[PDB]
This record gives C-alpha cells, sequence and structure tokens, in this order.
C-alpha cells in the first residue's frame, strides 16, 4: 500500500515535471521565431543598396 | 565655332549635372563617392558580389 500510494505521489510529481518543461518550451518557440526574425532583416540591411538611415 | 563653342559647353555642364544628379534615393550613383558595394544574394553570409561604378 506504501508503494501504491508512493506511485500515486510519482506520477502527480512527474507531470509536474512535465508541465515546466512544456512551459520553457513555450518561450522556446518564440525566442526562436524572433531570432529568425533578427537573422531575417539583418541579410536585408548586409547590402549596399541601402543608405545610413536604413 | 564661337557659336559652337557655347553648345559644346553646354554639353559638357550636362555632363557633370548628371553625375551629380542621378542618386537612387539619397545615394550617388555616379558621382565617384559610390565605392566598391556588395550585395548579399546568399542564403548565408560571406557569398556577395561587389559593385563598382567608376
Amino acid at each position: 500500500n506504501v508503494q501504491s500510494r508512493g506511485l500515486g505521489v510519482a506520477v502527480r510529481n512527474a507531470n509536474d515535471g512535465i508541465s515546466m518543461a512544456q512551459t520553457a518550451e513555450g518561450a522556446m518557440k518564440e525566442t526562436t521565431n524572433i531570432l529568425q526574425r533578427m537573422r531575417d532583416l539583418s541579410l536585408q540591411s548586409a547590402n549596399g543598396s541601402n543608405s545610413k538611415a536604413d | 565655332r564661337v557659336a559652337i563653342q557655347e553648345e559644346i559647353t553646354a554639353l559638357n555642364d550636362e555632363l557633370n549635372r548628371v553625375a551629380e544628379t542621378t542618386s537612387f534615393g539619397g545615394n550617388k550613383l555616379l558621382n565617384g563617392t559610390f565605392a566598391t558595394k556588395s550585395f548579399q544574394i546568399g542564403a548565408d553570409n560571406g557569398e556577395a558580389v561587389m559593385l563598382n561604378i567608376k
């Protein structure tokens, strides 16, 4: 019975660990997305056609 | 020849003027201030092409 209760708590603790993982993954998608945006327009400024104001 | 010279110096100022008026939005294409400019035409960095307008 002690083992059975311990397993019941164990799935609760492990699911909490999963939730922390996906919560980090939620910001993970966005930081990747904006980083891709940063790379895109830096390539847009990497050419000599645009002036200093651009 | 004097009258012809007036036409020559008129067109002479035209050649100078076009060298200073053509801008492409604030740049100076034919003034000579247009040094070697590289256009980034690749997915990654470094694979650009230099263009020089004397």
